[PDB]
C-alpha cells in the first residue's frame, strides 16, 4: 500500500527526465556564451566541412528559415572515443602555437563602447 | 562623535595620550580616579596626561569635502586601485579562454586528419566496389 | 624648503596661470577613434 | 625632471587617457577571442556528426565488398 511514494517517484522520474534534456540540449549553450546569415554561408563557400557547420549553426539557433531537426548519443560517444585514440611534445607544440596566435576590427570595439 | 566607555555623545571630549581614543572628560576622570589607567589598553594614564580637544592654532581649516586637494588625491587612488583589479578579471579569464582554445584547436587539428582519411577510404571503397 | 614642487607652484601663482588639463573627453567627434570609443 | 608644472598636469591627463584605452583594448580582445573560440566549438561538434555518416558509407561499402 503505497501512499505519497508514487508522487515522490513521479517527481523523481520527472527530475530524471529534466536532467537528460538540459545536458543533451547543447554543449556550448549549457556551458557558457549571432545573427542569421545565409549570404555569409553563401559568401564563405564561394570547403564542404565549412558549409556543414554553417547549416548546423542555423538549425540550433531556431531572414532565417528553420528545417534541420533530425541528426544519437551513443553514436557521438563512439565518435569521440575513436578521435581521442587518433590524437610532453604534444603539450609544448600547443603552448607554442597558443603564443603565436596571442601575438574593420576597430569599428566593432567602438560600437561595443556605444552600447556601454 | 561617541565616547568609547559609555557610548553617549560626549559633551566634553578629552583625548588620551597612551591609547588614542576620544573619551568624555567626566567619564574618563572617574576612570582615572578609580585607578590611574587608560580604559582600553590598560596602560598608565593620569589626568594631566589627558588633553581636551582644541582648535589647531592659527591656520584656519575647512570641513572634509570632495573639493579639498588631499581628499581628491586619495579619490584617484580608489579609481586606479579598483581599475587594476578590473584588469585581473580580464587577464585571468583570458588565460582560461586561450587555454581552452589551444586544446580546442589541437582537437580540431587532430580530428580533421581523420576526416580527410575517411573521405579517402569511403570514396576508395566506392571506387573499388563499383568497378568490380 | 621644498623640492621642484616649490619652483612651479610659486611660478604658477606669480604668473597667475593654472596649468591646462585634458580638454578632450567631453567634446570628441563621430566618424584612433576605435581607441577613443573603447576608452569611453 | 626640472619639467614645467603646468605641463605635468597635461601629462597626468594623457596618462589617464592612455590607460583608459589600454584597459578598453584589452577587454574587447577578450570578448572576441572567446567569440572566435565558440565558433570553433560548433565546428568541432558539427564535424564529429559528419564522421558518423562517413563511417556508415564505409560500413555499407564493407558489406558490399564481402558479397
Amino acid at each position: 500500500e503505497e501512499r505519497e511514494i508514487d508522487d515522490t517517484y513521479i517527481e523523481d522520474a520527472a527530475d530524471v527526465d529534466a536532467r537528460k534534456q538540459a545536458i543533451r540540449d547543447a554543449e556550448r549553450v549549457k556551458e557558457m556564451k549571432a545573427v542569421q546569415k545565409d549570404l555569409p554561408r553563401p559568401s564563405e563557400v564561394n570547403l564542404r566541412p565549412l558549409n556543414v557547420e554553417p547549416p548546423l549553426t542555423d538549425l540550433q539557433k531556431s531572414t532565417m528559415l528553420h528545417y534541420d531537426l533530425l541528426h544519437e548519443p551513443s553514436g557521438n560517444k563512439k565518435g569521440k572515443t575513436v578521435g581521442f585514440g587518433t590524437n610532453t611534445y604534444l603539450e609544448h607544440n600547443p603552448y607554442e602555437k597558443f603564443s603565436k596566435e596571442e601575438l574593420e576590427s576597430l569599428e566593432k570595439r567602438l560600437e561595443i563602447n556605444r552600447g556601454h | 562623535l561617541i565616547c568609547s566607555i559609555s557610548n553617549e555623545v560626549p559633551e566634553h571630549p578629552c583625548v588620551s595620550p597612551v591609547s588614542n581614543h576620544v573619551y568624555e572628560r567626566r567619564l574618563i576622570e572617574k576612570y582615572i580616579a578609580e585607578n590611574g589607567t587608560d580604559p582600553i589598553n590598560n596602560q598608565p594614564l593620569s589626568e594631566e596626561q589627558l588633553i581636551d580637544i582644541k582648535v589647531a592654532h592659527p591656520i584656519r581649516p575647512k570641513p572634509p569635502s570632495a573639493t579639498s586637494i588631499p581628499a581628491i588625491l586619495k579619490a584617484l587612488q580608489d579609481e586606479w586601485d579598483a581599475v587594476m583589479l578590473h584588469s585581473f578579471t580580464l587577464r585571468q579569464q583570458l588565460q582560461t579562454t586561450r587555454q581552452e582554445l589551444s586544446h580546442a584547436l589541437y582537437q580540431h587539428d587532430a580530428a580533421c586528419r581523420v576526416i580527410a582519411r575517411l573521405t579517402k577510404e569511403v570514396t576508395a571503397a566506392r571506387e573499388a566496389l563499383a568497378t568490380l | 624648503t621644498d623640492i621642484m614642487r616649490n619652483e612651479f607652484e610659486r611660478l604658477a601663482a606669480r604668473q597667475p596661470i593654472e596649468l591646462l588639463s585634458m580638454k578632450r573627453y567631453e567634446l570628441p567627434a563621430p566618424s584612433e577613434c576605435v581607441n577613443n570609443s573603447m576608452a569611453q
